[PDB]
RNA sequence: GCGCACCACCGGCCCGUCUCGCCCGCCGCGCCGGGGAGGUGGAGCACGAGCGCACGUGUUAGGACCCGAAAGAUGGUGAACU
RNA sequence: GGUAUAGGGGCGAAAGACUAAUCGAACCAUCUAGUAGCUGGUUCCCUCCGAAGUUUCCCUCAGGAUAGCUGGCGCUCUCGCACACGCAGUUUUAUCCGGUAAAGCGAAUGAUUAGAGGUCUUGGGGCCGAAACGAUCUCAACCUAUUCUCAAACUUUAAAUGGGUAAGAAGCCCGGCUCGCUGGCGUGAGCCGGGCGUGGAAUGGAGUGCCUAGUGGGCCACUUUUGGUAAGCAGAACUGGCG
RNA sequence: UGCCAGGUGGGGAGUUUGACUGGGGCGGUACACCUGUCAAACGGUAACGCAGGUGUCCUAAGGCGAGCUCAGGGAGGACAGAAACCUCCCGUGGAGCAGAAGGGCAAAAGCUCGCUUGAUCUUGAUUUUCAGUACGAAUACAGACCGUGAAAGCGGGGCCUCACGAUCCUUCUGACCUUUUGGGUUUUAAGCAGGAGGUGUCAGAAAAGUUACCACAGGGAUAACUGGCUUGUGGCGGCCAAGCGUUCAUAGCGACGUCGCUUUUUGAUCCUUCGAUGUCGGCUCUUCCUAUCAUUGUGAAGCAGAAUUCACCAAGCGUUGGAUU
RNA sequence: GUCUACGGCCAUACCACCCUGAACGCGCCCGAUCUCGUCUGAUCUCGGAAGCUAAGCAGGGUCGGGCCUGGUUAGUACUUGGAUGGGAGACCGCCUGGGAAUACCGGGUGCUGUAGGCUU
């Protein structure tokens, strides 16, 4: 006889990836193994980056990943990426790196190893770095999927910028009443 | 059903007290407001242009916006389903100033006045308020007179 | 409702208040070359009887009066549609009432 | 009925295009009869070549 | 055949049940609704701050000096 | 202290539109073309995230979870009863 | 017995009668698995969470859409890893809001009883009078101090309950810049640099984004209350239950 | 005769014949809006609840600046009287502000004057039903042309709360506006923006009846039976006592008031039943109730006998034959 | 002590009657040429300083009316929450907290800001 609303007792967070690969079971046992002995956070982020699913680890540019270590401090170290490295085309001058990720691009790799930086798989930053000292923790943009510009407030309410579910963009199937100040109304 | 009048039901409240009629005294038109002043809005029925909703009278709110003759400011309203700070425009003749936050603003001074002081003596004075404690038994004399007592009145039909 | 015939009012081409003379909108033929009427008339050929609804539920019995500004002073001359609200009486320099006087 | 903000469609789906449905099974067999006949006329057609004029 | 009008009985509960909150308040909030000469004045002003940039940098050096002299006579 | 991702805001940029205004170019000097500042509208830019396949749920068009009408149309057969 | 009239047709001394046990539109096949907001049914186990009959719109009222209630997927962070920010059907401290219960009508408006002083003022019946405010009362509306009873669409007053706020870092104190806004100097706002931390009680880990089934017939009970004589009647407000 | 055009054309064909509703129909609009109550002192809140109002009107009844105070009452002055005109005083608004009501207003927001059309044009923001979507209405601003006043200022309709309308189509206005398709010119047409023509079932179908010849899918969400709660009404019984009763309230009655009982009448609700509970009477038959017509036993009188009504225990036994319907 | 000009809170300031005002000041008051507007210099405007506290105004008084603030009314009316409390009901009582308003009886009859005067 106790009053205790049973109804978000259950946490919804993952616990082991969904996926069925081999390789990325055996890098989240070894960052379990590495979580719960040592005493660094990087780890248990890096553990919980592993969880996600692949809408949640966006791939990472290589524009992004130059502009994020060009920052004045982080001068020497390994940059680890849980996603994806991918080339960016529109950059021509790509110092050399220290990047730990799960895959490169074809390009970017090329253009990473050319430029006289270092990859690293996720087991060898463990084996250099077991508690993650030196390195920088980069992401992709989450909300660079076209999914979330059709998130938000509906469209056809003041002050709203959605993006409609339309089949095709034209001249005669929107901007009409509901959207011009000539037929009806406008939001 | 009833009907959606902007001012069905406000016989009483927007509508001048007692022996309170007639010119609106100028102290409401030449006292001035800032931004992020705490405002209770309360409607006149003497001024009729930019007179608030009925659901506002009585709310308090923070300014946002000063215009020439009139104040915007956002207030909490609920509507059945949720709280939203919803933003109006109130002349000046329909705002007061609310005490509550200059007692606030006192007891902040009277907090910075008291650090200020007994900082260097070392001796750490209660700043935080304290609810009604015990009453701090005392003794109470009865000096030569005993207490009265109090016999119960017998009923008696009056009406 | 009385209006005058002339108004002193905002022009869009002189871009200042100048004089207007005030006439009523009138509808106008509409010249069976419109696209809408074409459309109609090649619908309702043939057989099938009447194809566009027939509105036969008329409720209010006034119009919106409207007033054709025409901008008095010349090379412009730009008329300007300005509505009123509903009345079913209306004229133009109509016996402005004579305030304080007798009646008979 | 529309429900929560989806897409407006419009299926091409009133005929009777069930009676109509043209299936594909046979696209494999197609490509083999068509490779056996340019086979057969490149053998009938000796030294002019496969291709034509 | 006459049904039920209108009434409020379980709306409080349903109201409660997610547990209705206070509008979200963050701090630099929008300047919607703010008159349009106020605006103008303020943009105009963010535009010019770039100028003299260096007598701000220059007073702010002498501030940091004077600071530096009172802490060194302090100790 | 450098500050990923993300949120709030301030700025900046592209296109349509309104207002005030000053200058630029010429193969054709004109009812030519271009540029500024200040508001506003857009499903936009602001160092990217999409494409293909498979699976799950929800919404529809189709017979459409299964069975059910009173009706309508097309073409033929009945005066062996009446 | 033969023959002629065949289905929106035939035929009918007329009953909507007959037309192969069917006739207010015969029979067979096809369109056709015609449509149904309406009935009925809808197949193994365990575990976890778990509702609504409410908002507005619809020729809408046995139904849909939209919010609400609900589930799932997560994501961003704090930490019993001796070292916590924020949030709340709560209370307390200060500040506003109300016009209901109550009370009043010797205070405004409306109703209303009865006596005292008033040719206040006029008028009707009357009696003493040709008449007379000359004496006498009376009934009519009014007054001067009183008195009896009232008001959901009255109120000078006026609670209990209740509704917004504030109880600090997103705050204070300085120094300097910008302003095409405003001004005599000044404002006001925005920019940068520096100094100061437990800001009432108690309990909670919080925030955020999408896919989203079912529901949109309710009923009962303490208290308040509308119509009705009353109703296991119809219709509302808070809370709790059945559903 | 062949083809167009106009008229006639339920002979024939297709279809429609709104919604709410204490069943449906009839009656009304509670269908779009506004005022006070309902409404329980934030707000919001139902009924075919109560009292009402609206689909107008205004070139001034809008906007300024100035001057006066209104309704009513008293005292006065030739015609002149209760009401014609003039003067003095009192006069918190008891007048007026167009309407229905509420709020509000006194060197006004009222009346009279003088000038005027801010009732003009154009971006946005916000408020009321809100889903926080439109329409309508409204509030602060901003950018131009203005009106008025000496000026501060006020005014982009009416002192505030109501007076109104989506798509498509038509019509008018505006740009030295775009396209009109291979290029060029001109009519025409299609475009952009701002108004109007209207959907009162007012978030907006184009719409007459009957069926007793009827049909189908459903509903006891919804009626006509019974039975359920209530007893207004019907029937029956008490309480007080002004009087009727020749005298005398209670032998027998009983006004003005008031308290109850019954479902043997009609009412109200729709709780059970519309995949069916056979819908009035009469005949036959059994049982039960007393609110007792008579018989048994008694109390009462305006009970001399007879006759009689009033009351008590009391349902054991009886409560008939016919004309009409 | 007090007056004028502009005010703030808008009756403790208002209303009726009586008494007193030394000086400045506020006004009454004298005229219509000029500015100005009316049927009338009545109002307003203008040009003044022969008379006055007569009046306004200021101060005081009324066992004054009213107004403001207290006691009484009264822990009464009412009211949050509770009970397997009473009663046939209408209604009432108790526990737990809050707490009114008339009649009736006391006190008071404007404070104050800026600038400029008088009693030097
Ligand atoms: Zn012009």
């Amino acid at each position: 006889g106790v009053d205790i609303r049973h109804n978000k007792d259950r946490k919804v967070r993952r616990k082991e990836p969904k996926s069925q690969d081999i390789y990325l079971r055996l890098l989240v046992k070894l960052y379990r193994f590495l979580a719960r002995r040592t005493n660094s956070t990087f780890n248990q982020v890096v553990l919980k980056r592993l969880f996600m699913s692949r809408t949640n680890r966006p791939p990472l540019s290589l524009s992004r990943m130059i502009r994020k270590m060009k920052l004045p401090g982080r001068e020497g170290k390994t940059a680890v990426v849980v996603g994806t490295i991918t080339d960016d085309v529109r950059v021509q001058e790509v110092p050399k790196l220290k990047v730990c990720a799960l895959r490169v691009s074809s390009r970017a790799r090329s253009r990473i190893l050319k430029a006289g930086g270092k990859i690293l798989t996720f087991d060898q930053l463990a084996l250099d770095s077991p508690k993650g000292c030196g390195t920088v923790l980069l992401s992709g943009p989450r909300k660079g999927r076209e999914v979330y510009r059709h998130f938000g407030k509906a469209p056809g309410t003041p002050h709203s910028h959605t993006k409609p579910y339309v089949r095709s963009k034209g001249r005669k199937f929107e901007r009409a009443r509901g959207r011009r100040a000539s037929r009806g109304y406008k939001n | 059903t009833n009907t959606k009048g902007k001012r069905r039901g406000t016989r009483y409240m927007f509508s001048r007290p007692f022996r309170k009629h007639g010119v609106v005294p100028l102290a409401t038109y030449m006292r001035i407001y800032k931004k992020g002043d705490i405002v209770d809005i309360k409607g006149m029925g003497t001024v009729q242009k930019g007179m608030p909703h009925k659901c506002y009278h009585g709310k308090t709110g923070r300014v946002y916006n000063v215009t020439q003759h009139a104040v915007g400011i956002v207030v909490n309203k609920q509507v059945k389903g949720k709280i939203l700070a919803k933003r109006i425009n109130v002349r000046i003749e329909h705002i007061k100033h609310s005490k509550s936050r200059d007692s606030f603003l006192k007891r902040v001074k009277e907090n910075d006045q008291k650090k200020k002081e007994a900082k260097e003596k070392g001796t750490w004075v209660q700043l935080k308020r304290q609810p009604a404690p015990p009453r701090e038994a005392h003794f109470v004399r009865t000096n030569g007179k005993e207490p009265e007592l109090l016999e119960p009145i017998p009923y008696e039909f009056m009406a | 409702v009385n209006v005058p015939k002339t108004r002193r009012t905002f022009c869009k081409k002189c871009g200042k208040h100048q004089p207007h003379k005030v006439t009523q909108y009138k509808k106008g033929k509409d010249s069976l070359y419109a696209q809408g009427k074409r459309r109609y008339d090649r619908k309702q050929s043939g057989y099938g009887g009447q194809t566009k609804p027939i509105f036969r539920k008329k409720a209010k019995t006034t119009k919106k009066i409207v007033l054709r500004l025409e901008c008095v002073e010349p090379n412009c001359r730009s008329k300007r549609m300005l509505a009123i609200k509903r009345c079913k009486h209306f004229e133009l320099g109509g016996d402005k009432k004579r305030k304080g006087q007798v009646i008979q | 009925a529309p429900s929560r903000n989806g897409m407006i469609l419009k299926p091409h789906f009133h005929k009777d295009w069930q009676r109509r449905v043209a299936t594909w099974f046979n696209q494999p067999a197609r490509k083999i009869r068509r490779r056996k006949a340019r086979q057969a006329r490149a053998r009938r057609i000796a030294p002019r070549p496969a291709s034509g004029p | 055949a006459k049904s039920k009008n209108h009434t409020t009985h379980n709306q409080s509960r349903k109201w409660h049940r997610n547990g209705i909150k206070k509008p979200r308040s963050q701090r630099y909030e929008s300047l919607k609704g703010v008159d349009p000469k106020f605006l103008r004045n303020m943009r105009f002003a963010k535009k010019h701050n770039k100028k003299g940039l260096k007598k701000m940098q220059a007073n702010n050096a002498k501030a940091m000096a004077a600071r530096a002299e009172a802490i060194k006579a302090l100790v």
